């Protein structure tokens, strides 16, 4: 009927606590942003 | 997986059964199915039973005879123009409106459009002889 | 920009839809079945001396069940009918 | 998939002139013709509900092959086929059938008599009139009755705004 | 795909027949569905 609630932080799991990468990161646009969101409503969907 | 899963309800509902559902298996009533293997498929023979013949027919809700409403245990009051009979739904058997075909449901009062005619009473004939 | 890409043909093959303009094929005022669906309820067929037609597609054929408050219709014949449905 | 949904009818069937269905009620649901798109009330409320359009980075919208008039016209010969014929639309022939006797084989259906609605015509007439009312009603005042197309809609229209930002990044 | 799959089994068995399916269209002995266009979808009139 559902699965496992996962959420990733895209953020802390491609950098840890960098600040070098977290920039690096942020040059490449709202890619986090968007697997985030898939995550949260894969979360609303179980949950649903 | 999804056409296949819908493969499998159709076998199960149609191949296995008589399917209810509406255009599920074939346009029509359906009546059977006969599966066919295909290359990486299957093919579905609906067998469904469709009315051709259509004829006009005037028709009422109920029968006021003896003051009571009469209604059909199971089809429709229709009338070729002069005498009234009942009819099963999906094909024309016009028969005689006795007791046995329909059912006694009050007054004649509260039932719109209801019409005047006689209800054969299959007792009376043998209580005379 | 040669010549032989644009063809207007005086200009009657031209035929503006809500989904761009559709040049080449002539246009027709009735309606048959859907083709070739050039899109807004435009769509396209090759027909008769043979060209391309652009034309409104025909939903179906109009029909008006003659209701009335006292008549019904039953069918008095039948038609076992065999439908193939394909399903991967 | 529009094709599928709304294409299930063979033939575009035509309202009667006159609505004489012993007192049922459905011009809340029946094509409107003084409007310019005969579309129901209830059909305006659902289409005035649902709510940068001009991307020149590659980005367009195809038309729809069915026009919204088109669907609309689907809605009401799907309608009137259950109107005035009944399920024997979906199923071959249109036979015509006043609709009281339509409500009595649903019943029947159901499992409750054709007695029950032949002496509640009036009643069961009011009701369901009443409620296509309330129908009417609740989704003109709620605004989040169409969550779902909505949902769609924004859900799509994000994809694309993220698309486009995504050309603002150096990467 | 999925939701317009099941749109179409809507109208099949509840605008073109009576479906015995419990809970199918609308809550109840369902009599009847009215088909309404909408934007990008499709509203029915569950009569039970
Ligand atoms: C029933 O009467 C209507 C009246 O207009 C007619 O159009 C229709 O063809 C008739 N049906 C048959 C089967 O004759
Ligand atoms: C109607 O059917 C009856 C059968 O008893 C027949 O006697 C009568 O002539 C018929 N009338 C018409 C108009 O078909
Ligand atoms: C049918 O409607 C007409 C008027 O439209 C009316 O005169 C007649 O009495 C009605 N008949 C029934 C059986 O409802
Ligand atoms: C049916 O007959 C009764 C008396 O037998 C009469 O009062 C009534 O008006 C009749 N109905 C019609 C529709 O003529
Ligand atoms: C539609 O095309 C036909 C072609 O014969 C023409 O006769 C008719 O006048 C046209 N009507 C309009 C409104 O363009
Ligand atoms: C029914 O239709 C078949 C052909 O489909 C025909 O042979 C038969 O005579 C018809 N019967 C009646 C009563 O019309
Ligand atoms: C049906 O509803 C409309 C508006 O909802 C109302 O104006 C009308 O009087 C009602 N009855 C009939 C028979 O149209």
């Amino acid at each position: 009927v559902s699965m496992t609630k996962t959420s990733v932080d895209c953020t802390m799991y491609i950098c840890g606590d960098s600040t070098e990468c977290s920039n690096l990161l942020l040059q490449y646009g709202s890619f986090c942003t968007q697997l985030n969101r898939a995550l949260t409503g894969i979360a609303v969907e179980q949950d649903k | 997986r999804a056409s296949a899963n819908l493969a499998a309800t159709k076998m199960s509902e149609c191949v296995l059964g008589q399917s209810k559902r509406v255009d599920f298996c074939g346009k029509g009533y359906h009546l059977m199915s006969f599966p066919q293997s295909a290359p990486h498929g299957v093919v579905f023979l609906h067998v469904t039973y469709v009315p051709a013949q259509e004829k006009n027919f005037t028709t009422a809700p109920a029968i006021c005879h003896d003051g009571k409403a009469h209604f059909p245990r199971e089809g429709v009051f229709v009338s070729n123009g002069t005498h009234w009979f009942v009819t099963q739904r999906n094909f024309y058997e016009p028969q005689i409106i006795t007791t046995d075909n329909t059912f006694v449901s009050g007054n004649c009062d509260v039932v719109i459009g209801i019409v005047n005619n006689t209800v054969y009473d299959p007792l009376q004939p043998e209580l005379d002889s | 920009l040669t010549p032989t890409w644009r063809v207007y043909s005086t200009g009657s093959n031209v035929f503006q839809t809500r989904a761009g303009c559709l040049i080449g094929a002539e246009h027709v005022n009735n309606s048959y079945e859907c083709d070739i669906p050039i899109g807004a309820g435009i769509c396209a067929s090759y027909q008769t001396s043979q060209s391309i037609i652009a034309y409104t597609m025909s939903l179906g054929a109009e029909n008006s069940v003659a209701y009335s408050n006292n008549s019904i219709a039953i069918p008095t014949n039948f038609t076992i009918s065999v439908t193939t449905e394909i399903l991967p | 998939n529009t094709q599928e949904v709304f294409a299930q009818v063979k033939q575009i069937y035509k309202t009667p002139p006159i609505k004489d269905f012993g007192g049922f009620n459905f011009s809340q649901i029946l094509p409107d013709p003084s409007k310019p798109s005969k579309r129901s009330p209830i059909e305006d409320l659902l289409f005035n509900k649902v709510t940068c359009a001009q991307k020149f980075n590659g980005l367009t919208v195809l038309p729809p092959l069915l026009t919204d008039e088109m669907i609309a016209q689907y809605t009401s010969a799907l309608l009137a086929g259950t109107i005035t014929s009944g399920w024997t639309f979906g199923a071959g022939p249109a036979l015509q059938i006043p609709f009281p006797m339509q409500m009595a084989y649903r019943f029947n259906g159901i499992g409750v008599t054709q007695n029950v609605l032949y002496e509640n015509q009036k009643l069961i007439a009011n009701q369901f009139n009443s409620a296509i009312g309330k129908i009417q009603d609740s989704l003109s005042s709620t605004p989040s009755a169409l969550g779902k197309l909505q949902d769609v809609v924004n859900q799509n229209a994000q994809a694309l705004n993220t698309l486009v930002k995504q050309l603002s990044s150096n990467f």
